[PDB]
RNA sequence: ACUUACCAACCCGAUGCAAACUGCGAAUACCGGAGAAUGUUAUCACGGGAGACACACGGCGGGUGCUAACGUCCGUCGUGA
RNA sequence: UCUCCUCCUAAAGAGUAACGGAGGAGCACGAAGGUUGGCUAAUCCUGGUCGGACAUCAGGAGGUUAGUGCAAUGGCAUAAGCCAGCUUGACUGCGAGCGUGACGGCGCGAGCAGGUGCGAAAGCAGGUCAUAGUGAUCCGGUGGUUCUGAAUGGAAGGGCCA
RNA sequence: UGCCUGGCGGCCGUAGCGCGGUGGUCCCACCUGACCCCAUGCCGAACUCAGAAGUGAAACGCCGUAGCGCCGAUGGUAGUGUGGGGUCUCCCCAUGCGAGAGUAGGGAACUGCCAGGCA
RNA sequence: CCCUGA
RNA sequence: CGGCACGUAGCGCAGCGGUAGCGCACCGUCAUGGGGUGUCGGGGGUCGGAGGUUCAAAUCCUCUCGUGCCGACCA
C-alpha cells in the first residue's frame, strides 16, 4: 500500500494584520492577501502582491463603498 | 451606446484624479455646445463654470459648436479661475479624445493662465 | 441499488450526524414512512424496503423514495495493518436524522399502505412511524 | 532550461555589464538595449556578449 | 477612405442591347457591353397536359 | 447616388402611405451592405486567399479585411488566428452604387435565374443572399480567372420586422419570387 | 408518415445532500482603545544557571479505524506526571 | 516518500498532525515587460455559395456561464482580459516603516539623489494579476578597481565590486 | 419661488428589470456634408471636423402600473459561551447571545453644487 | 511436388 | 496482496499528439485437363471497454477486465 498524496505548501500567513481603529505609522502593512479582497482607500497603497500598506500616519478605517459593494481600507489622519 | 461607452472611458482618469485629490477642469462636449467646469477636490462643489449656452459668450460667438467657440470658452473659464485664485488645475477630458475642440479649449486655458 | 452516476470526489470524511431533519412533511403522495431514530440507510436497505413495498401493493399506486444514498463509505480488508491510506469505497449510505420522511406513497387505501409500510419498516434498520399528509 | 545566460556589456568602454537570459533557438539575433551605466552615470547602449 | 490602397474606381458607361445606356462608377476601366439588364430580362418584365396531347395526336 | 435620390424622393413616401407611419426617421433605411467570402482552402494554399481578396476588391471597389478564425475548430483543421476569409463593408455612397450595380447588372446575369427567395430574412428585417459565381460581376474578366468562387451578400437594414424589410426591398423593386 | 415494451437534454413547479459548494450567517475566540476595582510587577527587555524535546487519561471539535480499541494523529481545556 | 506551490482537514485572526483526501512545479517572455490610446466575453437561435453538428458574414437572445503563458485558490470591467503606436523603469545608490521565521534568510514599501521612457498634461513605470519555477559555505574562473603589496620599485597573490 | 434640461457628485437594488403613456421654445439625441484637423488591421459604423433642413422613430428623461428582482419585522426554531446532568454515536436543564429560510408587510428611490430655458 | 474407392 | 508489461484485421507482430503498417490467411483473374506452388491485383481493424485534459487521443492521464512476468521474507 502506498499513497499518491502527502504534499502541502507552507502557509503564507495572510489576513488582516492591523485591525480597524488601530493607530499605525507610515508604511505599516494593514492586510496581506491574494488579490484585492480589500481595496485601497485614502492614504493606503497597493503593493505588487496586492498588499495594502499605510501611506501616512493615522488610524485604520474599514468601510464599504462603490456600486459593487467592495471593501475599502482607509487611513483617517490623526 | 455612446454615453455609456464614454463614461466607461472617463472613469479611470476620474478615479485617479479623485485619489490624487486634484482640482479638476472637466470638459463636456456636444455637437452644438461645449461646457467647462472647475470642480473642487471633494468632487461635489463646482468652483467655476463657463459654456457656450451662456449669452455672455454666445453673443460674441458665430457658431457655438466649433474650435473658435472652444477657444472662447477656454479663455473665459481660465480668466474666472484666475480671478477666483485657483491657478493650479488638472485637465479632465471626460473620455473625449484630446483633439480638436477639447484641445482648443485646453490650449486656450493654458495660454490664458491655468497651469496644466 | 441507488448510487450517484458520478461525484466530484471518491472519498469523504466520516462527519457527524447531529440535528433534526429537513424534508419532514409528506409532499407528493398521501402516506409516508418517516424515520424517528437516527442512523444510516445503506443502498441495499433502501432497495430491500422498496421491493417489499412494491410487492405488497402489487404495482398499483405510486411510490416515492425521498432519500438518496450519496455518501460513500470505505472499509479496510482483513490482515491490513492500521494506517497506510484511506480504504476503498464499498457502499453508499444516506444519513438520517429524526423526523425524516424516508418513503412516501399515493393511490392506495390507508390499510394497505400501513401494511406495506410495516413490511418495509421491518426491512429497515431504524425506528419509523406512519404519517399522513396534512393540509398545512 | 533551454534559456541560457548572456551579458549586456557597455558601449562606453567602462567595463560594466548586466546579465540576463536569452532563448537562442527562437531569437538568434543579438540583443542591444539602452540602459543606465553607473560608471559614467549616463544611459548608453548595452550589446550582447557571452558569459 | 484610406489613400493609395483602394483600387481605381472611376465612372464608366454600360450599354445593353435593348437600347439601354447607363453610367456607373466601377473598377473594370473600359466601357461595358451587356447582354441583359433589369429592363429586358424575362423574369423582370414578366415573360416567365397528357389528355390534351393525347387528343391532339389521336383526334377522332 | 441614383437609388439614394430615388429613396429620398419616393420610397419614403411609399412606405409612409403603406404603413401609416408618423416619422420619416421611422421609415426604414438601408444601413449597410456586407460582402463576405469564406476561403477556407487558404489552409492548403494561402495564396488563393490573396486571389480571393483581389477578386472581392475588384468586385466591391474596396480593399477587403482578411478575417481570421475566432476559435480553433477540430473538424476543419484550422487554428485560432489563422486567416480563412475576407469581407468588405459598404456604407453610404459606395453602398448605393454597389446596390445599383447588383440589382441592375449582376442579378440578371445569374445562370438559371428564377428570382430570389422571400424567406431569406433573419427575422429582424435584414436580408442575406448568395452569389454562386463571381463571373456575374462584369469587373471580373473571364479568361483571367483561376478558380470559380462565390460570395455572400448581407443587406443590413434598420427595419424592425420582416414585413418592413421586404417592403423596403420591394419598393426598391428587388426581384423577389 | 405513424406508433411508442421506450430513453430523455433546456426551461418551469415541488423535495433533499456536500470537507475540497455560498447570493446568507452566529456563539465564542482574537486585535485595538477608554474606564473603575483587585492582584506581593503578576508585563517587557538584558545577563548568570539549567532542565526538557519518550507523555498519559478525561471533556469538547475533528482526521483515520468499524463514530472498534486503555488504538492512532491534531486543536483547546483539566488532572496525573 | 524526502525541496517548493494550491485547496480541504484547520474548530469564522495566525499557525496546526497522520504511509489523511486531491492536484502541480524544477519554467517561459526583449515581448508575454513600460506607457498612451481604443475594445469587450462563453454559448445558443434566425438568415446566408460551396459550408456539413462545428470555419468566415449579418442580426437577435445572453451577461462574463468567457479569458488569464502553465495547477488550484483568491482577484479582475477603472478591466489584471483583448488590439494597436512609441519604447527599455527587466535602471544605479539608498530607504521611514512594517510583515514573517529559532536562526540563516524571505517578502512589502512611501519617499530622496542621478539619468530615462510613454503622455498634451495630472501622472505612471525599480519586470510580468498574485501565490511555485530552486541550492548555504568552501574551493576556484572571468571583467573592473593600486585597496593591499613581507628591504625598496613593480609583479604574483589577497581584498572590494559585478 | 415653481416646472423642465445639461454637467459633477453623495448613497449603492425600498434605488434594477418588465409593461403602458408622454416630451422637443431651450437642452439632449438621432441628423446633414466631409477635398480638409483626425480616422478605419475594409467602411466618416465608431473617433473627428464644418454645420442646423428634418424628427422625437431609436435613445434619453419624466409619469403610472407589482409580473419579477430587492428590503423586511414580532413570535418560533437551529446553533452556541459558562455551570450541571442523562438512557452519552446524541441530547437535556439553568443562564447569556441568537440566526438562516419563511410569514404580515414595505416597495415604481432620496439628496447636494453649478449652469441654461420657461413662468 | 501431386492425382479419393469400385 | 504489492508492483510492471501488453491488449491493435481471422492469427502473430511494429506504430505509442495528425498518417494506422507488415507477414500468413480470405477473395477476383491467370498458369494446369485438375489441385498445390507461382505470377497479377483488391478489401479487411469501437486501436480491450468507458471517460478527463487538449485545436485534436491508438498515443498524455485515470478507472476498469483479462493474460504474462517478478516478490508475499525474519521470526
Ligand atoms: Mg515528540
Ligand atoms: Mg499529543
Ligand atoms: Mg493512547
Ligand atoms: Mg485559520
Ligand atoms: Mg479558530
Ligand atoms: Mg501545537
Ligand atoms: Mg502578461
Ligand atoms: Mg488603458
Ligand atoms: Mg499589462
Ligand atoms: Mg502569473
Ligand atoms: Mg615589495
Ligand atoms: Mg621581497
Ligand atoms: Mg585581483
Ligand atoms: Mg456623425
Ligand atoms: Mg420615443
Ligand atoms: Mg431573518
Ligand atoms: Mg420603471
Ligand atoms: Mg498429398
Ligand atoms: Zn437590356
Amino acid at each position: 500500500g502506498s499513497t499518491r498524496n502527502g504534499r502541502d505548501s507552507e502557509a503564507k500567513r495572510l489576513g488582516v494584520k492591523r485591525f480597524g481603529g488601530e493607530s499605525v505609522l507610515a508604511g505599516s502593512i494593514i492586510v496581506r492577501q491574494r488579490g484585492t479582497k480589500f481595496h485601497a482607500g485614502a492614504n493606503v497603497g497597493c503593493g505588487r502582491d496586492h498588499t495594502l500598506f499605510a501611506k501616512a500616519d493615522g488610524k485604520v478605517k474599514f468601510e464599504v463603498k462603490g456600486p459593487k459593494n467592495r471593501k475599502f481600507i482607509s487611513i483617517e489622519a490623526e | 451606446d455612446k454615453k455609456s461607452a464614454r463614461i466607461r472611458r472617463a472613469t479611470r482618469a476620474r478615479r485617479k484624479l479623485q485619489e490624487l485629490g486634484a482640482t479638476r477642469l472637466v470638459v463636456h462636449r456636444t455637437p452644438r455646445h461645449i461646457y467647462a467646469q472647475v470642480i473642487a477636490p471633494n468632487g461635489s462643489e463646482v468652483l467655476v463654470a463657463a459654456s457656450t449656452v451662456e449669452k455672455a459668450i454666445a453673443e460674441q460667438l458665430k457658431y457655438t459648436g466649433n474650435k473658435d467657440a472652444a477657444a472662447a470658452v477656454g479663455k473665459a473659464v481660465a480668466e474666472r479661475a484666475l480671478e477666483k485664485g485657483i491657478k493650479d488645475v488638472s485637465f479632465d477630458r471626460s473620455g473625449f479624445q484630446y483633439h480638436g475642440r477639447v484641445q482648443a479649449l485646453a490650449d486656450a486655458a493654458r495660454e490664458a493662465g491655468l497651469q496644466f | 441499488m441507488l448510487q450517484p452516476k458520478r461525484t466530484k470526489f471518491r472519498k469523504m470524511h466520516k462527519g457527524r450526524n447531529r440535528g433534526l431533519a429537513q424534508g419532514t412533511d409528506v409532499s407528493f403522495g398521501s402516506f409516508g414512512l418517516k424515520a424517528v431514530g437516527r442512523g444510516r440507510l445503506t443502498a441495499r436497505q433502501i432497495e430491500a424496503a422498496r421491493r417489499a413495498m412494491t410487492r405488497a401493493v402489487k404495482r398499483q399506486g405510486k411510490i416515492w423514495i425521498r432519500v438518496f444514498p450519496d455518501k460513500p463509505i470505505t472499509e479496510k480488508p482483513l490482515a491490513v495493518r492500521m494506517g497506510k491510506g484511506k480504504g476503498n469505497v464499498e457502499y453508499w449510505v444516506a444519513l438520517i436524522q429524526p423526523g425524516k420522511v424516508l418513503y412516501e406513497m399515493d393511490g392506495v387505501p390507508e390499510e394497505l399502505a400501513r401494511e406495506a409500510f410495516k413490511l418495509a419498516a421491518a426491512k429497515l434498520p431504524i425506528k419509523t412511524t406512519f404519517v399522513t399528509k396534512t393540509v398545512m | 532550461g533551454i534559456r541560457e545566460k548572456i551579458k549586456l556589456v557597455s558601449s562606453a568602454g567602462t567595463g560594466h555589464f548586466y546579465t540576463t537570459t536569452k532563448n537562442k533557438r527562437t531569437k538568434p539575433e543579438k540583443l542591444e538595449l539602452k540602459k543606465f551605466d553607473p560608471v559614467v552615470r549616463q544611459h548608453v547602449i548595452y550589446k550582447e556578449a557571452k558569459i | 477612405m484610406k489613400k493609395d490602397i483602394h483600387p481605381k474606381y472611376e465612372e464608366i458607361t454600360a450599354s445593353c442591347s435593348c437600347g439601354n445606356v447607363m453610367k456607373i462608377r466601377s473598377t473594370v476601366g473600359h466601357d461595358l457591353n451587356l447582354d441583359v439588364c433589369s429592363k429586358c430580362h424575362p423574369f423582370f418584365t414578366g415573360k416567365q397536359g397528357r389528355v390534351d396531347r393525347f387528343n391532339k395526336r389521336f383526334n377522332i | 447616388a441614383k437609388l439614394h435620390d430615388y429613396y429620398k424622393d419616393e420610397v419614403v413616401k411609399k412606405l409612409m402611405t403603406e404603413f401609416n407611419y408618423n416619422s420619416v426617421m421611422q421609415v426604414p433605411r438601408v444601413e449597410k451592405i456586407t460582402l463576405n467570402m469564406g476561403v477556407g482552402e487558404a489552409i492548403a494554399d494561402k495564396k488563393l486567399l490573396d486571389n480571393a481578396a483581389a477578386d472581392l476588391a475588384a468586385i466591391s471597389g474596396q480593399k477587403p479585411l482578411i478575417t481570421k478564425a475566432r476559435k480553433s475548430v477540430a473538424g476543419f483543421k484550422i487554428r485560432q488566428g489563422y486567416p480563412i476569409g475576407c469581407k468588405v463593408t459598404l456604407r453610404g455612397e459606395r453602398m448605393w452604387e454597389f446596390f445599383e450595380r447588383l440589382i441592375t447588372i449582376a442579378v440578371p446575369r445569374i445562370r438559371d435565374f428564377r428570382g430570389l427567395s422571400a424567406k431569406s430574412f433573419d427575422g429582424r428585417g435584414n436580408y442575406s443572399m448568395g452569389v454562386r459565381e463571381q463571373i456575374i460581376f462584369p469587373e471580373i474578366d473571364y479568361d483571367k480567372v483561376d478558380r470559380v468562387r462565390g460570395l455572400d451578400i448581407t443587406i443590413t437594414t434598420t427595419a424592425k420586422s420582416d414585413e418592413e424589410g421586404r417592403a423596403l426591398l420591394a419598393a426598391f423593386d428587388f426581384p423577389f419570387r
